[PDB]
């Protein structure tokens, strides 16, 4: 967990850098996605795992087949936003794992 | 007019021309870029911006420093300067500056809608409105979470009710999603602007035709490239394009029918400067990309615009270029805030 | 399938995470997040933190450094397992390894 957290800090660093880059090239779109939240697509579920007779929990990521912001900013640019999407998806994977 | 300018334009707009170019005089230079790229901390950034016309404003405020304060301060200076410029204007200019307001009132009404869909009140949305499109009008409140009276409100107060008159219905409002709606409104708005510009011919039309033409073409190309990843049908794409582009007689349908990036590249490769733009876009990890090139094209065309002086294009170009300058400053502060040094030189060099 | 990540933080992180795909409104129309700014009161943030702790549909909560510091007393009072709590960096607060409750649970094993 210590090692994974050390990796987490750096990946958050460049994720925030790319976020700021996309915000520069796209203007102030934050309030849009803030107000357009309707449904999630990432979810989690808890399985059990017993070692040496004692139980501990484990979390797993499910990728529901749905989206809400699939085409935000279609007339100005959305490729940097898609880079943010995949970056933050792999971030969510890592965060759920260390959780 | 009619090959005989400088009989009416100067007589009634000389002073405003003087202001717009005096403000253009305060544009930053490459020397300023060289001076500010060696700050390494926001305190040094304000200390070096003290030299330029933004000096002494950053002080007496913001004991801590962050991107937000500089961003909304530059926005504040923008809006107060424009408003001061605009509210001494005469009617031929009043049309144009009303359009400048409206081009962001479109995004304002984007923000306003979806309020009733999520049952929200106005006064919490009002701060997040774009300052240039404040619109300062009554009966924009107490909407009671009812879309019909919202239709009524946008009709009665907003002169984009002309576009809402035919391009939108209540069914489109409460079934179709916000983004195709705002795209269609922006298209109809640009077409209204174009026909108004042609109505007022002369040298103004000569200056303004290329900017609006490239605006339409860039919008078309952007929607074409972004439509790939979505499930949207091709007929919707065909609708979304404007009727002003050079490709409208032919080649816009070709772009709509094309479903591959190479096909779009081939279609775009039939006009020389667009060939240069697209081949320049290597789009690999280590060079800039298409929208950057479009930004350089926009600024160079605005530069060609200020080169001319007998026209109301000098009453537009600085606005767009000044916006670019503001976001450039925000980029500088961002790079300071991240200590990322391999992308400092990724700023558009406008003067 | 039904459980979701809740996040409380500044505007950039919540924007990027809502982009990441988290985010729901329940049947009673209550968000799974709260945006923090300069004019966000202490009582309201700790109250909403208690509300999220009570809610049985989150599992994971994310907090940036300074918000955790300002509500550190409740986090130290927290002694449960299923409502897991983690920490994330921020733009102006670079993360430091010497401030986290999970390390207090295993203090000295550095």
């Amino acid at each position: 967990i210590i090692e994974t957290k050390m990796l987490m800090g750096e990946v958050m660093r460049e994720a925030a850098f790319s976020l700021a880059e996309a915000k520069f090239t796209a203007g102030d779109f934050s309030t849009t996605v803030i107000q357009n939240v309707n449904k999630a697509q990432v979810k989690i579920r808890a399985k059990k795992d017993n070692v040496a007779g004692v139980t501990l929990p484990v979390f797993e990521h499910y990728h529901e087949g749905t989206d809400s912001y699939e085409l935000t900013g279609l007339a100005r640019g959305g490729e940097q936003l898609a880079k943010l999407k995949r970056n933050y998806a792999k971030a969510v994977e890592l965060l759920v794992e260390l959780a | 007019m009619s090959f005989f300018p400088e009989l009416y334009f100067n007589v009634d707009n000389g002073y405003l021309e003087g202001l717009v170019r005096g403000l253009k005089a305060g544009v930053l230079s490459q020397a300023d870029y060289l001076n500010l790229v060696q700050c390494e901390t926001l305190e040094d950034l304000k200390l070096h911006l003290q030299s330029t016309d933004y000096g002494n404003f950053l002080a007496n405020e913001a004991s801590p420093l962050t991107v937000s304060v500089i961003d909304d301060k530059l926005k504040e200076k923008m809006v107060v300067e424009f408003r001061h410029m605009r509210n001494h204007a005469y009617e031929p200019l009043a049309s144009f500056l009303d359009f400048i307001t409206y081009s962001y009132m479109i995004d304002n009404v984007i923000l306003l809608i979806t309020g009733t869909l999520h049952q929200r009140s106005i006064a919490e949305l009002v701060p997040k409105c774009h300052p240039l499109g404040s619109f300062e009008q009554m009966e924009a409140v107490n909407i009671a979470q009812t879309p019909a009276e919202l239709y009524n409100a946008i009709l009665v107060d907003t002169p984009l009710a002309a576009f809402f008159q035919d391009c939108i219905s209540e069914q489109d409002l409460d079934e179709m999603n916000i983004e195709i709606i705002r795209n269609t409104l922006y298209k109809a708005y640009l077409e209204s602007f174009y026909k108004f510009c042609t109505l007022l011919g002369g040298t103004t039309a000569d200056a303004m035709c290329p900017i609006l033409e490239f605006e339409a073409d860039r919008r078309a190309f952007i929607i074409t490239i972004n439509s790939f990843g979505t499930e949207l049908s091709k007929e919707d794409r065909a609708k979304l394009f404007p009727h002003c582009g050079r490709l409208y007689p032919e080649g816009l349908a070709q772009l709509a029918r094309a479903d591959d990036y190479e096909q779009v590249k081939n279609v775009a490769d039939y006009y020389p400067e667009y060939k240069l733009l697209f081949e320049g876009a290597g789009s690999n990890p280590g060079d800039k990309t298409l929208e950057d090139r479009f930004f350089e094209h926009e600024v160079k065309l605005n530069k060609l615009a200020f080169l001319n002086q007998f026209h109301f294009g000098v009453f537009y170009a600085f606005v767009k270029l000044k916006e670019q300058e503001c976001r450039n400053i925000v980029w500088i502060a961002e790079c300071i805030a991240q200590r990322h040094r391999a992308k400092i030189d990724n700023y558009i060099p406008i003067f | 399938r039904g459980k979701l990540i809740a996040v409380i933080g500044d505007e950039d992180t919540v924007t990027g995470f809502l982009l990441g795909g988290i985010g729901e409104l329940n049947k009673n129309r209550h968000p799974n997040f709260l945006v923090v700014e300069k004019d966000t009161t202490i009582n309201e943030i700790e109250d909403t933190f208690r509300q999220f702790l009570n809610r049985d549909d989150i599992g994971i909560i994310l907090i940036n450094q300074y918000i955790a510091e300002m509500v550190r007393h409740a986090l130290d009072a927290h002694q449960r397992s299923i409502p897991a709590v983690l920490e994330i960096p921020s733009k102006e607060h670079p993360y430091d390894a010497a401030k986290d409750s999970i390390l207090r649970r295993a203090k000295g094993m550095f």
